Parts: structure tokens; C-alpha cells; sequence
């Protein structure tokens, strides 16, 4: 028993991780994007109608 | 994550792409999902690739000594049943027989 | 806002845990004293958990015990008699009786008392060069005389009585037996009884499992917060940088 | 959790030593009532007096027998016993006078460490010498000492674990306070020198 589920805890704990890092990052990338759109944007129009 | 500057966050998402891959190595519908993902311009392609391993995941589970739905909270209880098996292994040596 | 932008991640990060860590448990928690009476309560569930978990390991203990007597060859005190049995001529007196119906095996243990696991040697003498050498037996080890194939009731001074037996054992000593319930001869359905038993001791290991999880939970739980609080109290429940900041 | 274990060792020693309960070992009561019932005295009352070095001898050389009633008639029994039904299971009875009690009838012959007693034609007992006999007890108050020694030094380790807890708490709170009111501005350099410049 103790070899079965130190098998499953592995795979489990390695795959997941991997999978949550690799999603994750890329969201927060876009979400990094977005902010540096609007605050050009904003940037931009402010000097522009000035 | 939302402090760091974009070079970090790449170099985190390529390394654990590279963990990924071979993670990943010998299923097909979770290789063919990460395939599709990689395309900068289609980002819910990312997301989905996280649902399929999470379904993927809950098949697993063996639900007849763990109950969770969620794999995360199951590490836990895979941890706990380590713990209480190595217990159990201690010795009892009352032996003596014909 | 530089020193708030240097300070927010770690506040970040140890707000998320903290999530977590009380998400995880049945408590929300607001403040270092908090946290510190809520390792108490912790501790008290621990010591509470663990004496249940050791009766009820006292309790399987008995059951295995009791099973154990019961086994074999013929369910006796089998450490040594097996070897005391054919290091002399004879035969084991609970072997010979092995086949009593269960109608029978209540009077036949009254009737023998504590002698039901003595031997049967049909001289006596031929032992009594060896008996010297008895180091290792029973505190009270019981020999008979007769024939082991076809052995005579041995001569008692007994008397039935009602749901009894008396009998006198020498001049000047009488024994009274009342009759037992799932006695020692009759080791067909001895077997029945140790049945019994097993279904019994099945229901220990079950809630003994049950006991031993939680007390594992309870201990990681203490282990969580302990590594919590080495890696996490320098910005624990502080203001929210991101609000300030806004500001 | 060691103070915890150790106060329940000492709830163990402190259950044994309550298992002493009269006078000094417990003795179970209905077998006086039985006592009283038919003429005669419990033969460990007996021989509760006897020396020590001779006790085990004299527990080996009973057996099962050692609790029994000595009874001289024999006569006031017989009717009685369809009567007996809370009685032990096992119930012994010897026929002597207890004021002035004659050797019971054994053909008991000595071994080393050892006794064989010819019970009956095609019988012998043989037994071996036990301690804490049922005989010679003299309210054996030597091993309720011991056990007392044994509960004493269970409540001495409990007693100093606990104080040693108490410590412990209390550097705890120290910590929890100075956490809770000084570290902003722990190990930093002194103000002094940056008020010079």
C-alpha cells in the first residue's frame, strides 16, 4: 500500500504543479498587458487633447 | 504575480513548459491539448488545457479511500495515509508457534 | 509608494497563505493571539483524539489475544503442551474430547474444572524420572492415567446437580462446578464461537482506522501552522498595500 | 504530549493500586458471605499470617484451591448446594477445623522449585513456585509500597514536565508580544548617526 500510493502522491504533486505554473503565469502576463494598454492609452489621450 | 515584470513571468511559463512536455510524454488528448495552446493569440486554448487535466486527474482519484472531488485537496489525505501506514508498519513479535 | 510597492509582495504572498491555512480549517483567524489560542484548542483535540484511539487499541489488543487462544491444534495452551504431550506417552485430554456435541461440552467442562488440559499418561511413574527437568510448563500442569485410544471416564466422586457438578477431589475436598456457556471441549464449535469473535474485531480495526486518520489530520494541522508562523508572522495581518497605494 | 503520557501511566499505577482494595490486595466479598453462609472460614484468611519465605511453597502446593471455605461438617452443605447460584463458578471446600487447621490431605512430595501432589488414583498436580502468594500475605504491604514508589515517581516526572511546559508558554508569549510591538523596526541601524549627517 505504502508503494502504490507513494506512486500516486507523485504524480499527482508533479503534474499539477507544472500544469498550474505554466496556466497561471501566461494569464498574469495578460493581465500585465492590459494594464500596460490602458495606461497608454490614457497617457496618450491626456497629452493629446491638452 | 501582478509585481514583476514581464521577462520573470516568461522565463517561469518556458521552464515549466519544458517540465511539462515531458510530464505529459505519453498521454495524447493532454499532448494534443498543450499543442494547441502554445499560440500567443488564442489564450483560452491555456485554459482549457487546465480543465482537461483536471478531469483528467478527477478519473483518477480512487475515490474508494479518498473522497474529494478536487486533486489538490487530495494530496492532503494521500499525505495523511502515508503518514498512518508507516505507523501501522511498526512490529508486533509475538511469535512463537509449533 | 516606493516603500509600499517594496513591501506589497511579501504581504501578498502571506495573505495568501493565511487564506488558505484558515480557509482549511473550520475558523477564520484575525490577529497573532488568535492564532496562538487556536494552537491550544488544537492540542486539546490532539490529547482527546489519542485516548480514544489507544482504548480502542486495548479493546483489539484483548480480541486478538482471545482469538489466538482458541486456534489450534486443539485450542489450548498450545506454548508448550504441544512439545509436553509427546515428550510422554500421552495424549492432550481437550484432543481426545475434540469431537463433543455442543449439548455435552457444558457438563464435560464443569465435570474436568481446571483439569480439562491435562495429559492423559497411563502410568504416572515412568514420568517421574522426567518431571525434574520441568522448567519450562504451565503453573500448573495435570496429568491423568488411562487409556489415551480409548480412555475410561476417569474415576470422579462426581454428582450431577441441577445446571452443576460436584465431585470430590480427596478426603476432606469437594469441588462445585456450575455449568458454563461456550465452553473449552467441544472443539468443533469452538469454532463457531472464534467466528463470532472475528466479526467482532472486524468492527475494532475499522473504527481504530477511523481514530488513527484523525489524530495523523490533527498532527499535520499543528505542523501547517508551526511552518506558518516560522515562515509568515514578520507581515501577518498588516494593512492591504494595494488600497494605500490607490490612495 | 509526554506530560500526557506520563499522567496516564500514573492513572494505570493509581488504577492497580485501587485493585488493592481491602485490606491490602482485594478479597472478594461474596466468598466471605459464603463464609458465613456455612460454618467455617476462608482458608487464605487462614493462612494470611505465614511467614514469606514459606508462602510460595504453600500457594504452590494448593493450587486452584487456595480460595476456599474450610468447612468440618460437610453436612450443612450438601442441602444447600442446589441453593448456591451466585457463588463462583468454581466454588472449593475442605473439611478441618479452622480454629486449629490439620495439613489438608496431599501426598505432596517437594522438587526443586517445584511441588507434585498425588490428588486422587490416576491424578497427580504438579506445580511450580509463583510469587505474591495467596498465603503468608501479611497485607504484603511491601508491594503496595512498591507500586506507591513506582505512582510517586510518575507524579514526580509528571510534575516536573508540567512546570516545564509552563516555561515553555511563557517564553511563548514573550515572543508573541515583542512580534506584536516591536519587530517594525527589529535589527535596523541606529537612528543617531543618520540624524548627524
Amino acid at each position: 500500500a505504502i508503494r502504490v500510493t507513494q506512486s500516486d502522491r507523485d504524480l499527482f504533486k508533479h503534474l499539477i504543479t507544472e500544469a498550474t505554473s505554466y496556466v497561471s503565469a501566461d494569464y498574469m502576463r495578460h493581465a500585465n498587458e492590459r494594464r500596460t494598454h490602458l495606461d497608454e492609452a490614457l497617457a496618450l489621450r491626456g497629452e493629446l487633447f491638452g | 504575480l501582478a509585481y514583476m515584470e514581464g521577462g520573470a513571468l516568461r522565463s517561469m511559463s518556458d521552464k515549466a513548459l519544458g517540465a511539462l512536455r515531458l510530464a505529459v510524454a505519453d498521454n495524447e488528448h493532454l499532448r494534443d491539448a498543450l499543442r494547441l495552446s502554445e499560440d500567443p493569440k488564442r489564450p483560452e486554448r491555456k485554459v482549457q488545457f487546465f480543465i482537461a487535466v483536471y478531469q483528467h486527474l478527477r478519473e483518477r482519484i480512487r475515490q474508494d479511500i479518498i473522497r474529494t472531488d478536487d486533486p489538490v485537496d487530495a494530496i492532503e489525505q494521500m499525505e495523511i495515509e502515508l503518514a498512518r501506514l508507516t505507523e501501522e508498519l511498526t512490529a508486533r513479535e509475538q511469535k512463537l508457534a509449533i | 509608494i516606493q516603500s509600499l510597492t517594496a513591501r506589497a509582495p511579501v504581504w501578498l504572498a502571506a495573505q495568501d497563505t493565511l487564506n488558505q491555512l484558515c480557509e482549511q480549517s473550520g475558523e477564520t483567524l484575525a490577529s497573532s493571539n488568535d492564532v496562538t489560542e487556536y494552537m491550544q484548542q488544537l492540542l486539546e483535540r490532539e490529547r482527546e483524539a489519542t485516548v480514544e484511539r489507544d482504548e480502542v487499541a486495548a479493546q483489539k489488543r484483548e480480541l486478538e489475544k482471545q482469538i489466538e487462544r482458541l486456534s489450534q491444534p486443539s485450542g489450548a495452551e498450545d506454548s508448550r503442551m504441544i512439545a509436553l504431550a509427546e515428550r510422554f506417552g500421552g495424549v492432550l485430554l481437550s484432543e481426545i474430547y475434540d469431537d463433543i456435541t455442543i449439548d455435552d461440552a457444558p457438563y464435560f467442562s464443569a465435570l474436568y474444572g481446571p483439569a480439562r488440559h491435562g495429559i492423559v499418561v497411563p502410568d504416572l511413574s515412568l514420568v517421574r524420572p522426567h518431571l525434574e527437568t520441568l522448567e519450562d510448563c504451565p503453573e500448573d500442569l495435570y496429568l491423568i492415567e488411562g487409556d489415551p485410544q480409548s480412555f475410561d471416564d476417569s474415576v470422579f466422586n462426581a454428582e450431577e446437580q441441577t445446571n452443576a457438578v460436584l465431585v470430590k477431589s480427596s478426603d476432606r475436598q469437594w469441588r462445585y462446578s456450575r455449568y458454563p456457556e461456550l465452553p473449552l471441549f467441544g472443539r468443533a464449535a469452538r469454532e463457531n464461537r472464534l467466528e463470532a469473535l472475528n466479526l467482532e474485531r472486524d468492527a475494532l480495526a475499522e473504527r481504530y482506522a477511523t481514530l488513527s486518520f484523525d489524530v495523523q489530520k490533527i498532527q499535520r494541522a499543528h505542523q501547517a501552522f508551526s511552518q506558518f508562523v516560522g515562515k509568515h508572522l514578520s507581515v501577518a495581518f498588516d494593512t492591504d498595500p494595494e488600497a494605500e497605494i490607490r490612495e
